[PDB]
């Protein structure tokens, strides 16, 4: 997730909401990377086992992919520093953030 | 701990709701019974966290074909689905055969969705299967005369 | 018509899916096509994988009430057993709290 | 304009005795016309068979 | 959920009332029987929220023609409807041919 | 269609079909009542906890 | 005290008929072999198999049922071949010129 | 702990028949638009109108 | 009406929001638009996303 | 509307639906009483502490 400072925090809570602009944000109002935008006329949101986010529009015969949700892993999970709001940030004891597809 | 029995209770409630829905639709033409599918929820520990409802599966088996004597009741034996269109143009599919001739002379079901099919074009009209399905209409438009060309 | 002459006005088309169970029920005993159900294959009755149409007849539901009235009993018993487990855990937590 | 089918026709197992009359018992051939999928099933021994 | 069972009970009651009304009109000239048409009401979820009556459909099949010996009773065969007007000018239609 | 004089058209209600449909609908109504009773017992069990 | 382990009870359950042609159960011993979308191989006794969009036989969760494929004309079960996901194609089955009568 | 929020569950409820011609029920998504005496705009799913 | 003629008197408008949750409930089964929910998109029933 | 002489307008109350509504309202009342009892237990714990 992207903090207002532009830095990246990491959260495990999955209750996501949509802001007035149509983007996916964490329930604390923080915008979760990658930028996954849900359009105005969305009927149903399908998030697959591998993090592929799709929406189905009215009158459109095929579902439309609006992004790809990835998972970040750390070689040392304990070293992450909590900043509240169910958010962890990376320290030097928490290794480095490794982005990966959910199932890889 | 609590979540295990909570998931069990939720699964039992979903199963009972599906059964109640099936009973409430005992006499509903074109209805297919539903059954809940359950799966385990192991997560690391061997204690078996809980159960979840994987989905609801329909039983797409043919029902009884009951004679009604109307000329707009048609039943699909074996596989097949009637194709319908609403006012938005969305395409739907249904096994119901209760079609009624509306005021605009179209074949629609009880809820008003228009039955679709291959239209007839030309003189004499013949079904052209190369075209996309269109709503079926029955106009009163008098039929014109045809001067003879072959006797 | 009245001139002793028949005219075709349209032919009913039938749709079959790769996965019938993937159809989403929209109510009004009506199904909707979805990606899991696959694209609808259109055709005519009595050809290919499409059954024939019976005119003047209606297809009734496939719900067998004897079977459902049995099931309901089994689901009631399972639900009550789960509630018993819930109350057991409640008594456990009460025991630990009362210390 | 299609290629004519060349095949080995065999009258094996046939017999000539004092039967009722000259009659054919059986005929078989391994060719067939094009066919589209009609049904599928899973057999008792596990084979998946399409008719 | 109580909603599905309540809807099923209401639909069964409606069907039973329709059947009873048809029974009460077994001997009624110009009467057409009725049949309730049911539809399910799936809404978002897959649990089958309940059932609803989509409407009541008439059965416009000609009944048996019985002679009475009076000249002012007219029976109608095949399609057609007798046209009547009330005292206020409204137009109504009926298959009953008992006139005086 | 033409008009038949000196005759009346009776109703098209067949009593046998009506009676059988009444029996079936009664059975369906009782099944739904059984469902209602099932939900009642479930709710009673939960409240008694 | 120490929890030594969790032992499964691998006894055969009741076989209840459903009437679905894609529904199959195992009596006695044996497990269905499934493959995940990432290629990981699993084993399960559940027999709720359904045809997916791509004409493959998958269970409820989307794992493809695996087995010996068919090759040749006419096709035959290749007992020496590695198990592969089962697919039921709807492609047109061509004609065979007559060879023996 | 801190209450992160109070989120609603906007799943469609059962459509119960009543028989009043002034009652309207919303299927799928959508809201009824209302105004009070002060001109403030409000949104409601309740379809019991008089 | 009594002259066998009918007269349309209006069409009920429906509102759809980009974030249905961000709605601030004012009671009386009535919602109010909020910056979190965004502006209301107006339309007719049974069309588009309505 | 029209007036019919020699006839009376009976009530529009159907007993079956009213009985079902009574059952549902009884269940709602019992659940609410259970909530009341739950609140009565939390204040007891705090008062006693």
């Amino acid at each position: 997730v992207m903090l207002p400072d532009g830095t990246s925090a990491y959260t495990r809570d999955g209750s996501f909401q949509v802001d007035q602009n149509g983007q996916l944000v964490t329930a604390g109002g923080f915008q979760v990377q990658p930028a996954i935008t849900i359009p105005a006329n969305a009927l149903s949101i399908t998030i697959g086992r591998d993090g592929v986010v799709s929406v189905t529009q009215q009158g459109q015969a095929a579902p439309v992919q609006v992004g790809q949700l990835n998972l970040t892993t750390f070689m040392n999970d304990t070293g992450l520093e909590s900043i509240g709001e169910n958010l962890y940030i990376e320290t030097q004891s928490s290794g480095a953030p490794n982005e990966s597809t959910p199932g890889l | 701990s609590f979540s295990q029995a909570v998931s069990g209770l939720n699964a039992a409630a979903t199963n009972l709701d599906v059964i109640g829905n099936n009973i409430a639709n005992s006499a509903t033409y074109g209805f297919k019974s539903g059954t809940a599918s359950f799966a385990d929820m192991f997560a690391g520990s061997k204690v078996g966290l809980g159960v979840k409802v994987a989905g609801i599966t329909q039983d797409f088996t043919d029902g009884t074909t009951t004679n009604t004597g109307r000329g707009l009741d048609v039943a699909i034996s074996q596989n097949g689905f009637f194709r319908l269109v609403d006012s938005n143009g969305s395409v739907f599919y249904s096994r119901n055969g209760q079609f009624k001739l509306d005021e605009n002379r179209n074949l629609v079901n009880m809820q008003g969705m228009q039955l679709t099919g291959y239209p007839a074009t030309g003189t004499p009209p013949t079904i052209q299967q190369g075209a996309n399905p269109a709503p079926i209409t029955i106009p009163n438009t008098l039929m014109a005369a045809k001067s003879t060309t072959t006797a | 018509y009245s001139n002793e002459q028949e005219q075709v006005l349209g032919q009913i088309v039938l749709a079959n899916f790769a996965n019938n169970e993937g159809l989403a029920s929209q109510g009004d005993n009506v199904w909707a096509a979805t990606q899991a159900s696959g694209v609808a294959l259109l055709g005519t009755a009595g050809s290919g994988n499409f059954g024939k149409l019976t005119n003047g007849a209606l297809e009734a539901s496939n719900v067998d009430l004897s079977k459902e009235l049995v099931n309901m009993i089994v689901a009631q018993r399972n639900y009550q057993s789960n509630a018993q487990t819930i109350k057991t855990q409640d008594q456990i937590l009460n025991t630990l709290v009362n210390l | 304009g299609a290629t004519a089918a060349t095949f080995s026709l065999s009258f094996l197992n046939s017999m000539q005795q004092n039967t009722g009359a000259n009659n054919i018992v059986a005929t078989n051939q391994n060719g067939y016309k094009p066919g589209d999928l009609v049904s599928y099933q899973i057999n008792n021994d596990g084979t998946v068979v399409g008719n």
